[PDB]
């Protein structure tokens, strides 16, 4: 069992890039809410 | 003078292999002055005789006698601890196949000799145990108090551990100690195998025991002298 | 226990082989920052307590007569000191003597392979030397067998 | 690959072998001795009987069994462990603590300071030989 | 090493360590993959 | 077993066939028992000549019975290396102390698989007292780990020996290595060549016999006559090549198949350059085609006698008229 | 063991001596069987192997050259010690051609010391000639009873004659036994409180630690072992640490090495001794039902007298290095013992040093403290501390008021011979 | 790194004969490895077990005349090389004339 | 790893074997570093019949 969360952390990397670039999304997305409003 | 060279060499290399015909692969023990107790080549009837055990979790068990005794009561102590240290230390090591036992005879004067056992943790502080016999006691039962004594101390430092989890993979994780132990195995057998051949063995590995030899069919046919339904050649 | 003047000598003879050592060092590529000069410094460290020590030993006019033959031999010692230097100098040009002085400096192997690479160095140089002189009178005696084979 | 076996045997005379210039065995001396010797020469001439308890009974020595070829040696290694085990009950006291420890029984023998009567002042050796980071700086304004 | 061992055996400075970590942690270029929320 | 009577007859062994000697540097291969001596040899020699022949080895105790010398090459260094036999019971053969005298320098091979055993302890201090050069060669370096090669290669540099060389026969890692380690003793033999060269030619300008006829030889520049010497087994052919040299060279004794690898030996007979090769003991089909390693022992046995010049092939006459599988021989 | 604390700031200075060639360890086995009291040393200290020689790394700027000397019983290797020691010092003399000298004015006193001290040596001589003769005892045992006595063994003589003086056997282990160092420094800390109220520095320095760890005997690195300290190395540790502890300025090292010299007759004093020792594993918490934490009074009374005894050819050595140009001469022609700790402790530093030993060596003779009980009391302490204040002052006022003193009171603690 | 080798993370089917049947070899006697024999039903298993000896004698026991302590001839088979066939043959003790010495009556006696 | 040879069985030692690939790997796409003074990125797209 130890050697299958060994698994996980090669890939739960990758799980944490895309939830940033969705952040990154969030947050600019809402700048520009108040540039032009 | 070459030839004279070649000479001393031969006798030292026939000095060295009468002494470790037997025990070539074995590692070399400390040549202290309190562990003679392992250059001696070991009975194995005696280390039959006294098989004794302690907790697990113990890693180092090491005995410190003075060499010189001022007082009488003293003087007693270090014969106590010089006994235990020839008679049951390398019984524990043997029997335990985890603890690495080392004795120590300090050139000094110190009438209350001492023995510290070191458990797996690495942060647990060792536990140091005097000899202090009682002076109605004789020397037998005197040994046997401190036996009992430094096996109750070994007993409480393993259960007094933080992480038994982690102490016990240390130990499955530890390599051998007993390397040293020059033993004689007189008429019992040279192979465990053969020792417990009286025993019905039940521990084996599949991929252990699978021959790989070829024709391992043919081979083990003829080991058995078993027919193997096979039909007679002309025999005629 | 040593004479000042002896003293001096051989400083300036350590001095002149430790920067003939690194400009050699400089020169022809020693893979080691450290290089021959370690070596240099053990063996000449060695060379002088044996030296001091056979002093001593002799100490015991007749101390008079020997001060002059112990300072003689310091100097033969440090005119082989001298000697060495300038093999070393010129010892960048040669392919075997960059790769004698750079096993010497890695240090593999015992004492004696070391020892036979430092005597013999000297040896080689010479022989080097030599080679020139031999292989130039050789060609010439065959050049004028040649021209008077040619005359003929 | 059965080996030469010895069996113990139970002389009745002093033999005085002429040959070698010794004795066989004493009287009512237990000796292990060649079978084929046994068999061919001592018992015809009854110079020795077969060392049993019933015979050490009847002859009034105290009894002792030998366990003769009780562990048939197949290999001269089992004939040696069985010359081994012999030993032992022959002679336990070989085997107790105090006769394995009699050479340290009175502690190391380089330790142990022993007498000189004399030696040669020239033997005496004497030889020399030649005896040749970074950090960071923290500050805490304080 | 074992035997070695054994045998051996809000105040102004913390207010200027955040400013300091907190300016290391934003100029830093090492920090520029931080997401923008952080 | 030697005994006086014995060494007292070998003593009086008369050379039927001079050696040639050495010309070029000499290097033998001294170690342990099964620590890969002969792999290393293989890597290293280079005989376009005979390519069948070369070195046997097995992961087991006892492989080489018997030296074997042959011509090396290594980065465009022409040297012959001895393959040395293991110590066996602790001890070295006779065949092997009269051979590393020979040789000009050594390679103390290692291996780590096995801690350093007292008899190392005893060859190493051996080769201390002949003064001759050795260099230690940690084999068998990959079985190591990274965070252990540290702690395993201080040890070695502790022995006398600095800086231990780390070589892997299998990978062939270190070749390029051990090479330049060599480089000096190349020039140094090459300079001790040419100087004796030098000596040789002035004693026969002045009239001296035994300086004409060494450069007779030298002058000599004809095809060697590689002799070969094959035969069944137990036969004794072994034993009569070290009656032409004059000595205890190849190991003869009553047990059959002790030679495992053919040796050479380049002599001189009457003005003749010629190769004594020794070979293994042939056997029939019936008797090989079960034993696997008799077999590949044989097959270098057949491979000699396809290069060799002359062959002759003895046989026990004890036994009278000769064996049948003689003739098919 | 001329003088116990004399030490300096130096450069460490390596040595190989030899061992034996393996596999006959003969010098080996000569040493295990002689250095048995110093045997911890002797396996802490570092060994090295060549190709088929063994030597051992020993300092001879350390304490390890002295207590190698002081136990070796082997003449060639102790001669060899002796020579090695005089050459290097000659050497480093030569290289060094600047030391610092004393004053002209007090060095003629000292001159002057040595003339009543050759009776003395003619006597002690013949105390350490009949030692040598008893090699043929079990106890100590030497190469060559018959051979002449020489220079290079005046140590071990000196120690042999101190333990006949003793008559008990093993005094210096028995005494290092109940000796150990923590509770040493405890009471040397609450002595030197007694002592100095506010004057006396609140731990010792780091390199004066170092210098320590250097000139102190190593003891055993196990995990039960606690570090224990034979009594010269209590006395030298007492007048170190007062020397170093006393807040006098490095310009007037001649009430350091008073306020040294006092501490120094502190801890021979036998009664001190036997009031700060204690058992060690009572401090360690080990053993407690023995209830002997006191020091035995025979050995104290014992390994006391030992340091007691031979002050001349300790007055002596410490002469030769008084002057440089009198050790060149002295080293080789009269009794001297060259020990590197001295050499960095010039000519005024030297020249201080014997006069505050024999001032206070003379002080303690008058008060007699030493034999009624309890150096501990205020009164006591009062009169040290007058005593030592008085002293510095008229050293430092004038110098002939002192020299005087000095006179008469080497004239007193040394005795004229009688009979 | 190889591709040739197997990977040692990994684990292959276990293939070899199993728990059952080595338990069983075991707890009838033979060898764990004596598993290794060719076509066993439950016939040869009981051949096989030792149950029962597969021995005689050469005369029956009324009619000996040489002294037999324990001894019968046995048989031993050898497979041969490649395939199926193998070679049955008896097996004979070593006897031996005993020539002894009688301590009841004086002469010897002899005795196959 | 798969079997070389059918003649000879799985009991010889000297049985040959060749590896033969099931999955030639994991790929995942690359993603570059995003800058925080440029979050803004321009680009050209070129479509065919898509809404
Ligand atoms: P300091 O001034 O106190 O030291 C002075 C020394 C040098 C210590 C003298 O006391 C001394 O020992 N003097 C006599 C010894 C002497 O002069 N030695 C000179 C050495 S000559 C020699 O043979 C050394 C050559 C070694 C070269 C090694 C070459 C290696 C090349 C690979
Ligand atoms: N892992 C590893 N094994 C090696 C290496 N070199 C040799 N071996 C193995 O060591 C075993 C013995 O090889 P040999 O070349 O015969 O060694 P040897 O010293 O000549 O053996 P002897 O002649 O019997 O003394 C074989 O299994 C080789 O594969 C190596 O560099 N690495
Ligand atoms: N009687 C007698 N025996 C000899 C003579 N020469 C050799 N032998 C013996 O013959 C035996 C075989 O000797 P080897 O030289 O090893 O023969 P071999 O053919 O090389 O043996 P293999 O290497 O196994 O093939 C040895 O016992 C020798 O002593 C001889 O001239 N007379
Ligand atoms: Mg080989
Ligand atoms: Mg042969
Ligand atoms: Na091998
Ligand atoms: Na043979």
């Amino acid at each position: 069992r130890m050697k299958e969360a060994e698994e996980e952390a090669r890939y739960m990397q990758f799980r944490k890039l895309q939830d940033t670039f969705w952040s990154n999304r969030k947050v600019l997305v809402n700048r520009v809410k108040s540039m032009y409003n | 003078a070459q030839y004279k060279f070649i000479r001393r060499w031969e006798l030292q290399m026939r000095d060295e292999w009468d002494q470790l015909e037997p025990f070539k692969g074995l590692p070399k023990p400390k040549r202290q002055f309190g562990n003679e107790a392992a250059e001696v080549i070991w009975p194995y009837a005696l280390l039959l005789e006294r098989v004794v055990k302690v907790h697990p979790f113990t890693k180092s068990i090491y005995v410190y006698y003075a060499q010189r005794q001022s007082t009488a009561r003293g003087k007693l102590a270090a014969e106590i601890a010089r006994s235990f240290a020839r008679e049951f230390l390398i019984p524990i090591t043997f029997h335990n196949s985890q603890v690495y036992t080392e004795a120590e005879m300090l050139l000094e004067y110190s009438e209350t000799p001492w023995v510290v056992l070191h458990s797996l943790d690495n942060g647990q502080k060792p536990r140091i145990l005097p000899v202090a016999p009682v002076e109605g006691t004789p020397a037998h039962t005197a040994v046997e108090q401190l036996l009992a004594e430094v096996v109750q101390g070994c007993e409480a430092l393993g259960a007094s551990v933080a992480d038994p989890v982690t102490a016990t993979r240390v130990l499955n994780e530890r390599p051998l100690q007993n390397q040293y132990v020059r033993v004689d195995y007189q008429w019992f057998g040279d192979t465990p195998d053969e020792r417990a051949s009286h025993l019905v063995r039940w521990e084996f590995e599949p991929e252990q025991i699978e021959p790989k030899i070829r024709h391992r069919t043919r081979h083990v046919l003829d080991w058995l002298n078993y027919d193997g339904n096979l039909p007679t050649h002309r025999a005629v | 226990s040593v004479p000042s003047a002896i003293r001096i000598d051989t400083r300036v003879a350590y001095r002149r082989l430790i920067k003939v050592a690194d400009q050699v060092t400089r020169d022809c590529p020693l893979y080691q920052t450290e290089g021959l000069r370690q070596y240099v410094g053990r063996r000449f460290l060695e060379r002088a307590e044996r030296n001091r020590q056979q002093y001593r030993h002799l100490l015991h006019q007749k101390q008079r007569v020997l001060t002059a033959q112990y300072g003689k031999f310091i100097a033969k010692e440090l005119q082989q000191v001298h000697g060495l230097a300038e093999l070393l100098l010129r010892a960048p040009g040669n392919t075997a003597l960059t790769s004698m002085l750079q096993v010497l400096s890695a240090g593999v192997g015992n004492v004696h392979y070391q020892q036979t690479v430092e005597r013999n160095y000297v040896r080689y140089c010479q022989f080097e030397e030599k080679k020139l002189d031999r292989d130039e009178v050789e060609e010439e005696a065959t050049s004028d067998r040649q021209n008077r084979i040619m005359q003929h | 690959q059965i080996p030469s076996i010895r069996i113990p045997v139970i002389f009745l005379v002093n033999l005085f072998d002429e040959a070698k210039g010794c004795w066989f065995g004493r009287r009512y001396e237990t000796v292990y001795v060649e079978r084929q010797f046994m068999r061919e020469e001592l018992m015809p001439q009854r110079y020795a009987i077969y060392a049993t308890p019933e015979a050490y009974k009847l002859l009034g020595l105290p009894v002792v069994n030998h366990h003769t070829h009780e562990e048939i040696p197949k290999t001269p290694r089992e004939y040696e462990k069985l010359l081994e085990r012999q030993r032992y009950d022959e002679e336990r006291w070989k085997y107790t603590i105090e006769y394995l420890f009699r050479k340290y029984e009175d502690g190391p023998p380089e330790l142990l300071d022993r007498p000189e009567d004399g030696w040669d002042g020239s033997e005496e050796i004497a030889l020399s030989s030649v005896a040749g980071x970074x950090x960071x700086x923290x500050x805490x304004x304080x | 090493l074992e035997e070695k061992q054994s045998a051996s055996a809000p105040p102004l400075q913390e207010l200027v360590d955040e400013v300091q970590s907190l300016h290391v942690l934003l100029s830093s270029p090492r920090y520029e993959d931080t997401p923008l929320a952080t | 077993k030697r005994t006086e009577e014995q060494r007292r007859r070998v003593a009086g062994w008369r050379p039927v066939v001079k050696l040639l000697g050495d010309q070029r540097l000499r290097i033998a291969i001294v170690g342990r028992m099964n620590s890969g001596k002969s792999s290393l040899f293989n890597l290293l020699r280079l005989e376009p000549t005979v390519p069948g022949r070369s070195n046997v080895v097995r992961d087991f105790d006892g492989i080489t019975r018997d030296s074997v010398e042959g011509q090396a090459q290594l980065e465009g260094m022409h040297f012959t290396i001895i393959d040395t036999p293991g110590m066996v019971q602790g001890r070295m053969v006779e065949e092997a102390f009269r051979t590393v005298e020979t040789a000009d320098a050594a390679i103390f091979v290692t291996a780590v698989d096995e801690d350093i055993m007292p008899e190392e302890l005893s060859l190493m201090q051996y080769l201390h007292l002949k003064h001759m050069p050795v260099v230690l060669l940690a084999n068998k370096m990959d079985l190591i780990q990274e965070e252990e090669e540290e702690a395993v290669l201080d040890r070695y540099n502790s022995l006398g020996f600095g800086n231990a060389i780390p070589f892997s026969a299998r990978r062939k890692s270190g070749l390029e290595m051990l090479a330049a380690v060599l480089e000096p003793l190349y020039h140094i033999h090459a300079m001790h060549k040419v100087e004796n060269d030098w000596d040789i030619e002035d004693l026969a300008m002045q009239g001296d016999e035994s300086a004409m006829e060494e450069i007779r030889e030298r002058n000599c520049s004809d095809r060697f006559i590689r002799i070969a010497i094959v035969g069944r087994t137990n036969s004794g052919k072994s034993s009569l090549v070290n009656r032409l040299v004059g000595f205890e060279r190849n190991r003869a004794v009553d047990e059959k198949n002790s030679t495992r690898d053919p040796v050479e030996l380049p002599c001189s007979y009457k003005g003749r350059k010629l190769k004594l090769i020794d070979t293994a003991g042939l056997a029939r089909h019936r008797y090989r085609a079960d034993r696997d390693f008799i077999g590949r022992i044989h097959g270098l046995s057949v491979n000699e006698i396809r290069f060799a010049h002359v062959v002759i092939v003895v046989f026990d006459a004890t036994e009278g008229h000769p064996n049948k599988y003689d003739m098919a021989v | 063991p001329i003088c116990p604390g004399l030490c300096g700031e130096l450069a460490a200075v390596p040595f190989r001596v030899f061992l034996g060639t393996l596999p006959t360890l003969a010098v080996e086995e000569r040493f295990l069987r002689q250095l048995q009291p110093v045997f911890a040393w002797y396996s802490s200290r570092k060994r090295v192997k060549e190709q088929a020689n063994e030597f051992i790394e020993i300092d001879l700027a350390s304490c390890d050259a002295e207590l190698l000397l002081r136990y070796s019983h082997i003449y060639y290797v102790r001669r060899q010690l002796f020579d090695e020691l005089i050459e290097r010092q000659m050497t480093l003399l030569d290289s060094g051609k600047a030391p610092k000298m004393a004053e002209p004015s007090l060095l003629q006193c000292l001159a002057g010391c040595n003339m009543t001290i050759a009776d003395r040596l003619q006597l002690e001589i013949r105390q350490l000639g009949a030692a040598k003769r008893a090699a043929s005892v079990p106890g100590r045992r030497e190469l060559d009873p018959v051979a002449r006595l020489e220079v290079y063994d005046y140590a071990c003589m000196m120690r042999l004659v101190e333990e006949d003086a003793g008559a008990v056997g093993d005094a210096e282990m028995k005494a290092r036994a109940y000796l150990p160092r923590e509770v040493i420094e405890s009471k040397l800390g609450h002595l030197t409180q007694l002592l100095l109220g506010s004057d006396a520095r609140a731990a010792l320095d780091k390199k004066d630690v170092k210098l320590l760890n250097r000139m102190i005997p190593p003891d055993y690195t196990r995990v039960g072992c606690v570090e224990k300290l034979r009594p010269f190395d209590v006395t030298a540790y007492f007048r170190f640490y007062g020397e170093r502890i006393n807040n006098v300025k490095v310009e007037n090292y001649f009430k350091r090495a008073l306020w040294g010299h006092v501490y120094r007759r502190f801890a021979t004093t036998p009664s001190f001794l036997s009031g700060v020792s204690t058992y060690w594993a009572r401090h360690s918490g080990l053993d407690a039902s023995f209830t002997t934490t006191t020091m035995p009074q025979e050995v104290a009374v014992a390994v006391c007298d030992q340091q007691i005894q031979f002050p001349a050819i300790k007055f002596r050595a410490q002469y030769v290095y008084t002057s440089p140009e009198t050790a060149r001469q002295l080293w080789r022609t009269d009794a001297a013992v060259p020990l590197m700790r001295l050499f960095p402790l010039m000519g005024s530093r030297t020249a201080e040093d014997l006069a505050a030993g024999v001032l206070t060596d003379a002080f303690w003779m008058h008060l007699g403290l030493s034999e009624e009980e309890n150096l501990l009391q205020d009164s006591l302490l009062l009169k040290v501390r007058r005593f030592v204040d008085e002293v510095g002052d008229m050293y430092e006022t004038n110098i002939d008021s002192v020299l005087k003193r000095v006179d008469d009171n080497f004239k007193q603690v040394v005795p004229q011979l009688k009979a | 790194f190889s591709t040739f080798a197997l990977n040692p993370e990994t684990s292959v089917a276990p293939h070899g004969p199993p728990r059952g049947l080595v338990n069983r070899y075991v707890s009838m006697g033979l060898p764990p490895w004596a598993a290794w024999c060719n076509k066993v039903n439950r016939y040869s298993l009981y051949r096989m077990s030792g149950v029962t000896q597969r021995s005689f004698l050469p005369k029956p026991p009324q009619e000996m005349d040489v002294i037999w302590l324990n001894e019968r001839v046995r048989e031993r088979v050898r497979t041969s090389r490649q395939v199926q066939n193998v070679y049955r043959q008896l097996k004979y003790p070593y006897v031996k004339t005993g020539i002894h010495y009688s301590d009841v009556l004086d002469h010897w006696v002899q005795v196959p | 790893l798969i079997e070389d040879d059918a003649r000879t069985p799985f009991s010889d030692p000297s049985k040959s074997f060749s590896p033969r690939v099931q999955s030639y790997g994991e790929y995942v796409r690359l993603t570059g570093k995003l800058p925080r003074d440029l979050p803004v990125l321009r680009f050209v797209l070129y479509r065919d019949s898509y809404s």
